[PDB]
């Protein structure tokens, strides 16, 4: 049976991303906005049970839970054409609707207050999952609901489901824009602290990078939350294609990620997408070669993760997994890997054997693909620590000025101290040190308390 | 038509006669660092992979006969191969044909040659003597 | 360390087999496995085989 | 045995195309005038599914094919798809080279002259047939009746025609077409 | 797997007779066996791979 995945969409940005992800999954699986499989979706070769539940013999309901401490985002999901697609028992809306006020501590306190209700909703969604693997959280780290309520929900899931994996897609605040939310760095720090203690994987979504991509590639001067949510839905669809296009390998998330995550602390993931094309260029399915794919993936413009320029740590790639979708020749993959090695197109870990993994995936048969070849890059790169160091520096910049800290001090999680911010800074420092060690042969002792 | 004589000639010009100067410039710019190694230090598989990668990354990727282009590692350096060619039209041809391949670990630039796989009966035209020349 | 040393010995024998293997793709896979030359740094036979041929 | 190269006989009924050899008592191939192309190009491409199936092959692949009818209401609506259907019939069911056999074609009453011209062009250039003829189906049925004067009522599935014929010549002023046939009765 | 399967499939798509299909399937199986280290020449390599798998299971335990 498929390993069902519960999708948690938290706060305004997270909830929009989750809603659009469920929409994208329905479109890829040929599920109508009401949750019914379309008559053209006759290829029963997809694993809906990983991401969808069957509502009836004909209706597939996404295994998605939309969670907010403010009712607006949940209502907006329920106000979409896909409102009938999701099982209503898997929809949790905070009764108070007030959100966390962009305070992570407030969101955590609200989650603790709604712990019973939230876990009842989670169990209701879980019962629709035949073999639920775990929860995927879509949220923002800068707000209150997606950061704070997300952290609280993660804590309560860890307490109730201590043997299940918890991955998060955490939207980080824009680091190049001065946030008007002076406590946004504080909220982000508290959320990152909780992700460090209670989450197993945090997917960092930098709103600065989303805005930059929309500006340079989508020509969007002011990227809306909706455009970011649509990009997230495209990313989620690409990430779930291997569930939707079953094959010989990588049929489960844990099998794919086991090779990428050696230690629990190195749980900061970077993403990549290829080929990057503007929406207008969908028409021409370019016969992209494996060498051309690898060359385009190496461009920072195509990487879906905004890692800071760490000047102190000799950041390197530990490992790379490329998930390629479309027509892929194995001999072309082999020749591409050979050329990459000869050209040193990929740097591997210095403490053990490492290479660039290449996965070939089929496209969804129910969704016509405008591109002959598509690709996801998974990479372990020490520069992802620089993103965490930058978040820590922003927290310290707010904390050192105590800016907007009174709003977090209003909430119990931050009422007495800002220890969650200091723990976030310490965790980001430890991540930087391990990431620098992971570029070195002494990585064999990286993460050992004697090396820490 | 069947032996693609004109296509074979265009491929030879592109690769053996360096007609695709932008392609050859790109290929040599990419491959110079690996080819600069001594032949004993040169990994033939690495040179072949770099050749194919430059070919796909250069304007040689635009050559329709590029798939007929193969890598040939000459047993002698470019200087010894050149001396053999200079002797070919001279009575020294027998002396240069019997000249042992230069013991000097030729750089990949000096070891670089093209090969062309010609099948029978088309191999009657691109003969081994012509291919060697 | 014991597992790594056993692996390195097996890898050296595997690299010899790869050089004797008919499949070129397996040789390219071996070359990828030591992209940072970590195993080549750890297994002397993998360092010598690539250097000599 | 003198292999007298048999002319081809193609009966294009409003519902079903029927084809065979001259001098046969019945067409050797009789299939619905439908051409089916795979509904999902993707999944069945690897299973050796043809991009399109014609006649009985379209019916056999109906589960995976989108069927199209190049003859609509007895009128040819897709000349390329009709030519593909005829080619499939010839090479798979009859297993004959149309370049080696004269082909007698049938036509609907009041078939457009330009449509006849396009069919003739396709037949002569694609199939390189040594000889061909185009006859009105009702006229052939009249000839089968041993008559030169009379009315032939040809009723297929897609269209009905009334064709008066006098002394071997059809009476065009008296030819009638009725767009009511087996399909309409089936829907009723 | 992919290379031997593609060679088998290409030959089958190009197969003109049943003997051609038989030969293509035999070639596919032999290619897979050699590439799976299951041939006689890989017998020492196969034993080393089996020892590696046993050491991997021992490491896991």
């Amino acid at each position: 049976m498929p390993r069902e995945i519960i999708t948690l969409q938290l706060g305004q940005c997270g909830n929009q991303i989750g809603f659009e992800f469920w929409k994208q999954l329905c479109a890829e699986h040929g599920i109508s906005p009401e949750g019914i499989v379309e008559e053209f979706a006759t290829e029963g070769t997809d694993r809906k049970d990983v991401f969808f539940y069957q509502a009836d013999d004909e209706h597939y309901i996404p295994r998605a839970v939309l969670l907010d401490l403010e009712p607006r985002v949940i209502h907006s999901i329920l106000n979409s054409p896909y409102a009938k697609l999701y099982n209503p028992e898997n929809i949790y809306l905070s009764e108070h609707g007030g959100g966390a006020g962009n305070n992570w501590a407030s969101g955590f306190s609200q989650g603790e207050k709604i712990h019973e209700d939230i876990f009842d909703i989670i169990d209701r969604e879980a019962d629709g999952s035949d073999s639920l693997e775990g929860f995927v959280l879509c949220h923002s780290i800068a707000g209150g609901t997606g950061s704070g309520l997300g952290s609280y929900l993660l804590e309560r899931l860890n307490d109730r489901y201590p043997k299940k994996l918890v991955q998060t897609y955490s939207v980080f605040p824009n680091q190049d824009e001065m946030s008007d939310v002076v406590v946004q760095p504080y909220n982000s720090l508290l959320t990152l602290k909780r992700l460090t203690q209670n989450a197993d994987c945090v997917v960092v979504l930098d709103n600065t990078a989303l805005n930059r991509i929309a500006t340079d590639r989508l020509h969007i001067q002011n990227p809306s939350f909706s455009q970011i949510n649509q990009l997230v839905s495209t990313i989620m669809s690409a990430s779930t294609t291997t569930l939707r296009y079953p094959g010989y390998m990588n049929n489960d998330l844990i099998g794919l990620i086991a090779s990428l995550i050696p230690t629990p602390r190195l749980h900061f993931l970077m993403t990549g997408y290829t080929p990057l094309t503007t929406d207008q260029s969908v028409a021409s399915v370019r016969k992209t070669t494996v060498l051309d794919v690898m060359r385009r993936l190496l461009q920072p413009k195509n990487v879906m993760v905004s890692t800071g320029r760490d000047r102190q740590t000799n950041h390197c790639y530990i490992a790379i997994l490329n998930i390629i979708q479309g027509e892929v020749d194995p001999t072309q993959v082999h020749k591409s890997l050979q050329r990459i090695r000869e050209r040193k197109l990929a740097n591997f870990i210095p403490w053990g054997p490492a290479s660039i993994q290449v996965a070939l995936s089929r496209k969804s048969p129910y969704l016509p693909s405008a591109h002959r070849v598509s690709g996801l890059m998974m990479a372990n790169h020490t520069s992802i620590s620089s993103l965490f160091e930058r978040t820590c520096r922003q927290y310290d910049k707010l904390r050192k000025r105590e800016a907007f800290l009174e709003q977090f001090r209003k909430e119990d999680m931050f009422k007495d101290n800002f220890d969650e911010m200091d723990t976030s800074r310490e965790i980001v420092q430890q991540l930087i040190d391990e990431y620098h060690a992971a570029t070195r042969p002494d990585y064999i002792s990286w993460g050992t308390q004697e090396q820490e | 038509e069947e032996k693609e004589l004109v296509a074979h000639l265009r491929s030879i010009k592109r690769y053996f006669l360096m007609d695709q100067g932008d392609f050859f410039v790109h290929f040599m710019d990419l491959a110079e660092e690996e080819l600069r190694k001594p032949v004993e230090d040169i990994t033939p598989p690495r040179l072949e992979a770099l050749l194919e990668l430059a070919l796909r990354m250069s304007t040689a990727n635009t050559d329709p006969f590029k798939d007929d282009l193969k890598i040939d590692l000459m047993p002698h350096d470019l200087i010894t191969q050149l001396l053999r060619v200079l002797a070919i039209e001279t009575k020294q041809e027998k002396a240069m044909a019997h000249a042992d391949p230069t013991e000097l670990a030729l750089s990949g630039l000096e070891a670089f040659s093209f090969d062309y796989i010609v099948k029978w009966p088309l191999s009657l035209i691109i003969n081994r003597k012509a291919l060697t020349r | 360390r014991i597992l790594t040393h056993f692996y390195q010995g097996i890898v050296q024998q595997f690299l010899v087999l790869l050089t004797t293997s008919s499949d070129e793709s397996l040789r390219f896979l071996s070359f990828r496995l030591d992209f940072n030359e970590h195993y080549k740094a750890r297994e002397p036979r993998l360092r010598v085989s690539l250097g000599t041929r | 045995m003198d292999d007298d190269i048999a002319a081809l006989v193609v009966d294009n009924g409003s519902g079903m195309c029927k084809a065979g050899f001259a001098g046969d008592d019945a067409p050797r191939a009789v299939f619905p005038s439908i051409v089916g192309r795979p509904r999902h190009q993707g999944v069945m491409v690897g299973m050796g599914q043809k991009d399109s199936y014609v006649g009985d092959e379209a019916q056999s692949k109906r589960g995976i094919l989108t069927l199209k009818y190049p003859i609509e209401h007895g009128i040819v609506t897709n000349w390329d798809d009709m030519e593909k259907i005829w080619h499939h019939t010839f090479y798979n069911e009859l297993r004959v080279a149309p370049e080696e056999h004269p082909v007698l074609l049938t036509e609907a009453p009041l078939n457009p002259k330009a449509n006849r011209e396009k069919m003739t062009q396709i037949m002569f250039e694609t199939f390189n047939t040594p000889a061909m003829y185009v006859a009105i189906q009702a006229v052939l049925s009249l000839y089968a009746s041993g008559r030169t004067t009379g009315i032939v009522m040809d009723s297929g599935d897609g269209v009905t025609h009334t064709v008066p014929i006098y002394e071997g010549y059809a009476l065009p002023h008296a030819i009638l077409r009725l767009d009511l046939a087996g399909r309409d009765l089936t829907d009723y | 797997l992919e290379c031997s399967w593609d060679e088998l499939w290409n030959k089958v798509q190009q197969a003109q007779d049943l003997d051609h299909i038989i030969a293509a399937h035999e070639v596919f199986l032999d290619t897979i066996i050699s590439r799976c280290l299951l041939d006689s020449d890989s017998r020492a390599l196969l034993n080393q791979l089996r020892a590696v798998f046993d050491q991997i299971i021992e490491l896991q335990n």
